[PDB]
Order: C-alpha cells, then sequence, then structure tokens
C-alpha cells in the first residue's frame, strides 16, 4: 500500500523543488489576472479540482491518485498560462498520468476518454454545452508536456498518511478521522499544496476538527515541537476557504468566467 | 489546440538527445529492458563515458513512468543514478541518461571461470558489503528490486569512483506487486508459488551471488527447462544443496499453494546426504568461517527465517581482516576487458 518512499520527504523533489516562494507564484499568476480577477482566478482552481475528483470517483480510484494528479494540475499553471494548453485536457491527462505511478491496476485508453466524455455531460454541463472534443492522441501528446514541466518529478507526499498517524496518536480516530479526512480534501481547493509541507496541512486540518467538535486537544498540540506560527497561517486559508464556498455559486457562475479564460492562439 | 507561441519556444528550446551525444555504433544492451548505449557529449565540456538507455516501446508506459518516477528520488553511491531524461517528441521515445560503468559481476565471474580467483583479497567481501548497502537502501525506501541477478549488479571502471558497485535494472512495474502475472537466483517461495514479492526474496538472491563469487559457479545452476511458479529441476537443484527441509525449519511451507505438488513430486529420504556444509567444502571454503556462517544465512530457505541486509551489515565477517574497500580492486590493476560494442 504506496509505502514506496515514505520516509524520505526532506530528500526528496517535492520539498526541494515543489515548495514554492508565494510571492514568485504571485508574479506568475499576474499574467493571467490581466484577463481574469484575483476572485474569477481562484474559483477556476475551485472548479477544476472538482473536475479532477468527479473524474476519479468515476475510475475507480483510490483519493491518494486523485490528490497527486491535482498536484499535477496545479504545479502546471503555476508555471504556465491557462492559454497555454486546454486545461479541459489536461485535468484528464493529469489522472492518466497519476494512475499509471501505480502498479495496482492500469486504466486504459478507451476507459479514460469514455469517463471524460461521461463525467463533464452528467456532472458539469452547467460549464460546458458541447462534448468532450479531444480523442486520445491528444492525451498522449499533452502528457508528454507535462512531464517536461514537471521536470520528471512524480511522486508526491500527501497529507493523509501523517493525518492517520496524529489521530491514532490522540486516539480519536472514529471521533476525529472523517471530518479531519474531508477538511483535508477541501484543502485542494487552495494553494496549499504547493506553499507548506504536507504534515503541517494535516496538524491545521486536526485543528479545525477539534474546533468543530468541541475537543479539547490544546495540551496534544502543544506536546509536539513545530512551528504554531506556520499551523495558524494554515488555518486562517481553511477558515477563508468556507468563508469562498458560501459566497460562491459555481454552478451560476462558472460558463461566464470560463469565456473569460484567456484562449491558446492557433498557428499561423 | 494548444497555444503556437507556447508550442514554438518550448521547441526551440528542447533538448534533443542525438544532438547533445555522440553514440552512434557504440551499442552495449539490448533486451526487453530495450537499447543501451556508450555514449560521449558531443559538445566537449564533460570528457566521460555516459550510458544511453533507450527504453523499449513508445510513449509513457507503467514501466516507464514508475521507473522514472522513484530514479528521479533514489540518491545512493551503490544505486544507479539517473542524470537526465530525453523525451523525444517526433517518435514518442524515452531516453534515459546514467553515468557509465564499464564492468558488472556477470563479465567479472566468466573471467574467473574461464581461468584456471578472485585475485584481489577483499574483493568478494567489499562486493558483498556494497551489495547489502545499495539493497539496504532501496528496502529502507520500501523499493524492491525484484530481480537481482549478476548482470545486474554493475561495478565501475577507471575514473573517480574506481571499483564501486552500482545496482541497476530495478524491476520497478510488476502487475499487483506479483510474481505470478533462468530460475537460478529465485528463492524457493517463489518456486512454490509465493503471490508477491518481497523484501526476503531480494535477500536470498544476494545469497546465491555471494556463493558465486566465492567458488565462480552459480551454487543452484540448472538446465534451461512457463505460465506457472513451480519449477521442478530447479526446486531439485536446491534440495541437492541445501537438503529437503524439516517440518520445524519451515512450518508454513504448509500454506504455499504449491506444497501438496511438491510432497507429490518430492521424498525426503532422496537428499539424506546433502547439506550447504557439504556443498561448500566441495569448492574449498570452509564451514567454520565467518564467510560461511553469514552465507547459511542469507540462505534461509524459510523467509522469515532469513536475515535482513541491515543485520548481515551488521555482521562480525565484515570486521574481519580484510576490511571491506570503497574500491573493490583495492588499487589494484583492473585485468578484465571492457564492453565490446554490438
Ligand atoms: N553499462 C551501464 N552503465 N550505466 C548503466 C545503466 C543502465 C544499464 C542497463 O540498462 N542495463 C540493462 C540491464 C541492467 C544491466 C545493464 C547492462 C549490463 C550489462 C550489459 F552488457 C549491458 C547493460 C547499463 C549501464
Amino acid at each position: 500500500d504506496d509505502k514506496a518512499m515514505a520516509g524520505n520527504f526532506w530528500q526528496s523533489s517535492h520539498y526541494l523543488q515543489w515548495i514554492l516562494d508565494k510571492q514568485d507564484l504571485l508574479k506568475e499568476r499576474q499574467k493571467d489576472l490581466k484577463f481574469l480577477s484575483e476572485e474569477e482566478y481562484w474559483k477556476l482552481q475551485i472548479f477544476f479540482t472538482n473536475v479532477i475528483q468527479a473524474l476519479g470517483e468515476h475510475l475507480k480510484l483510490r483519493q491518494q491518485v486523485i490528490a497527486t494528479a491535482t498536484v499535477y494540475f496545479k504545479r502546471f499553471y503555476a508555471r504556465y498560462s491557462l492559454k497555454s494548453i486546454d486545461p479541459v485536457l489536461m485535468a484528464p491527462t493529469c489522472v492518466f498520468l497519476a494512475s499509471k505511478v501505480e502498479e495496482f491496476g492500469v486504466v486504459s485508453n478507451t476507459r479514460l476518454i469514455a469517463a471524460a466524455t461521461s463525467v463533464l455531460k452528467t456532472r458539469f454541463s452547467y460549464a460546458f454545452p458541447k462534448e468532450f472534443p479531444y480523442r486520445m492522441n491528444h492525451i498522449l501528446e499533452c502528457e508528454f508536456y507535462l512531464l517536461e514541466l514537471m521536470d520528471c518529478c512524480l511522486i508526491v507526499y500527501h497529507p493523509y498518511r501523517p493525518l492517520l498517524q496524529y489521530v491514532q496518536d490522540m486516539g480519536q480516530e472514529d471521533m476525529l478521522l472523517p471530518l479531519a479526512w474531508r477538511i483535508v480534501n477541501d484543502t485542494y481547493r487552495t494553494d496549499l499544496c504547493l506553499l507548506y509541507p504536507p504534515f503541517m496541512i494535516a496538524l491545521a486540518c486536526l485543528h479545525v476538527a477539534c474546533v468543530v467538535q468541541q475537543k479539547d486537544a490544546r495540551q496534544w498540540f502543544a506536546e509536539l515541537s513545530v512551528d504554531m506560527e506556520k499551523i495558524l497561517e494554515i488555518i486562517r486559508v481553511i477558515l477563508k476557504l468556507y468563508e469562498q464556498w458560501k459566497n460562491f455559486d459555481e454552478r451560476k457562475e462558472m460558463a461566464t468566467i470560463l469565456s473569460k479564460m484567456p484562449k491558446p492562439k492557433p498557428p499561423p | 489546440k494548444m497555444d503556437y507561441d507556447f508550442k514554438v519556444k518550448l521547441s526551440s528550446e528542447r533538448e534533443r538527445v542525438e544532438d547533445l551525444f555522440e553514440y552512434e555504433g557504440c551499442k552495449v544492451g539490448r533486451g526487453t529492458y530495450g537499447h543501451v548505449y556508450k555514449a560521449k557529449r558531443k559538445d566537449g565540456k564533460d570528457d566521460k563515458d555516459y550510458a544511453l538507455k533507450q527504453i523499449e516501446g513508445t510513449g509513457i508506459s507503467m514501466s516507464a513512468c514508475r521507473e522514472i518516477a522513484l530514479l528521479r528520488e533514489l540518491k545512493h553511491p551503490n544505486v544507479i543514478s539517473l542524470q537526465k531524461v530525453f523525451l523525444s517528441h517526433a517518435d514518442r521515445k524515452v531516453w534515459l541518461l546514467f553515468d557509465y560503468a564499464e564492468h558488472d559481476l556477470w563479465h567479472i565471474i566468466k573471467f574467473h571461470r574461464a581461468s584456471k580467483v578472485q585475485l584481489p583479497r577483499g574483493m568478494v567481501k567489499s562486493l558483498l558489503y556494497q551489495i547489502l548497502d545499495g539493497i539496504h537502501y532501496l528496502h529502507a525506501n520500501w523499493v524492491l528490486h525484484r530481480d537481482l541477478k549478476p548482470a545486474n549488479i554493475l561495478v565501475m571502471g577507471e575514473g573517480p569512483e574506481r571499483g564501486r558497485v552500482k545496482i541497476a535494472d530495478m524491476g520497478f512495474a510488476r502487475l499487483f506487486n506479483s510474481p505470478l502475472k533462468t530460475f537460478w537466483y529465485r528463492a524457493p517461495e517463489l518456486l512454490l508459488g509465493a503471490r508477491h514479492y518481497t523484501k526476503a526474496i531480494d535477500i536470498w538472491a544476494i545469497g546465491c551471488i555471494f556463493a558465486e563469487l566465492l567458488t565462480s559457479e552459480p551454487i543452484f545452476h540448472c538446465r534451461q527447462e512457463t505460465s506457472n511458479p513451480y519449477h521442478h529441476d530447479q526446486l531439485d537443484r536446491i534440495f541437492n544443496v541445501m537438503g529437503f527441509p524439516a517440518d520445524k525449519d519451515w512450518e508454513d511451507i504448509k500454506k504455499m499453494p504449491e506444497h501438496s505438488t511438491l510432497m507429490k513430486d518430492f521424498r525426503r529420504n532422496t537428499y539424506t546426504n546433502c547439506s550447504l556444509i557439504k556443498y561448500m567444502e566441495k569448492h574449498k571454503v570452509k564451514p567454520d568461517s565467518k564467510a560461511f556462517h553469514l552465507l547459511q544465512k542469507l540462505l534461509t530457505m524459510d523467509p522469515i527465517k532469513r536475515i535482513t541486509s541491515e543485520q548481515a551489515m551488521q555482521d562480525p565477517y565484515f570486521l574481519e581482516d580484510p576490511l571491506p574497500t570503497s574500491d573493490v580492486f583495492a588499487g589494484c590493476q583492473i585485468p578484465y576487458p571492457k564492453r565490446e560494442f554490438l
């Protein structure tokens, strides 16, 4: 069960290369902010996170594979514009590539295209009037571009494994684990996975879950040796997300926002 | 439907393997893995040999994806290091760049076996230690090799890494970690139908390699006799060397899928005068030696009773004179010939 490189985070490519400076991230984002607002851009990120989730659930992939695919997507559009490659093509390519990093079961070509077509038609018809226009040759082309940008960095660490270790250490698995695990899922609607190490994200999610369920765990959090100001930073992003969630009607707004995206220019 | 400016800019900037490296006519390897070449830089900044591997097939398969994924993370002196990945867009071929190892254990052992043995003192010990160090690094990171044998234990030639072991050809992709989807280095549990690869399976293979380094002959040598794990003649050879295991030696043998086929085919009385002691004595290796006592721990038939790589590295064998060296050749001249091109 996915134990490869588990205790190597501090010497991994994730840490050394794909934990980014926030100001460098915002600087590269300014080219897409000429067309979209800051608010509109964050809503696009939420929307496509849900698209990758919906594809993953359709293909019966475990949550960790879906997360890795979400990160591949985020990493691509951290570096490049939305106009560079169509995110409707990139999302299923990220899922396809992530699934091949595992050796327990394989996703076929025909099955991928069927899933992409089916999910966008049944669950995302509010955003997309027309059917999925891309065939498999476009997925296979896009995969090469994706792999090249990521500098072949494919092993991604997530907060689920440390979270599991923390709740077991509390002795509060039945009480806290389901809620804490969904909050970890929700953090992929944000940039948190590009800015902080996973174990810090897991602690923040576990704090919020304790606040929600009114469980005093201040002494347990005190017993840890970690930068608590870094966690409070993450907590504030999570609390901000749920206020964004409240005020965002994805279904009403995403067609208009998707038309404001800059478009790929054709050849001469 | 991609952006044109983006597409041409990346095409302009993309380093192509044929431009960077001279390798035509310099093929040193060919198999299921693909094509391997000895290569030099065309633009003469570096002045050293490189191994270029074109992966067999097209695009990114599961095997290519896994291999890239893990080699990108793995870093250890006794495991072969990925330097660069070239993705050729036109023909959809994947190339991998490694540092070049002139030698390997298959050729080294054949060279001695051709002669009428392991001429530097403590070369055998030094090889074993570095093999154990590399596998321990992989095992610590929950990476199994799954196909260890002399052919994929490389050794560096003249240069700054002289006589250092470089483990290569890790079986990075196996469907569901399953052997069911030569047999000379395969542990008995695999022959009796084990559903999964394990750390213990890699250790049995190191034990076979260690026996081969001491004697110059494969300990479990057998004729090329299949959509099934069970191999009668390979098992027969293991019993002729080791003896037939008692119930107390391997209690969980009953739980193996092919145990009823073993009982049907084999009679224990057949191997009553067979043991590892008797075998190694015939090949001029003393049973009282620390080398033997470690070998016996590596070649334990029950996988749960088999020593780990960590525990093997702690063995008093490596504290006995002579000590292991970084350079297995110990500063002595290398008699083994270079790689011939195909
Ligand atoms: N010779 C090499 N230097 N660095 C390498 C990195 C990988 C590889 C490689 O792919 N194989 C194939 C299977 C694993 C053993 C190795 C090999 C071994 C002997 C041989 F005659 C040709 C190739 C070679 C080198």
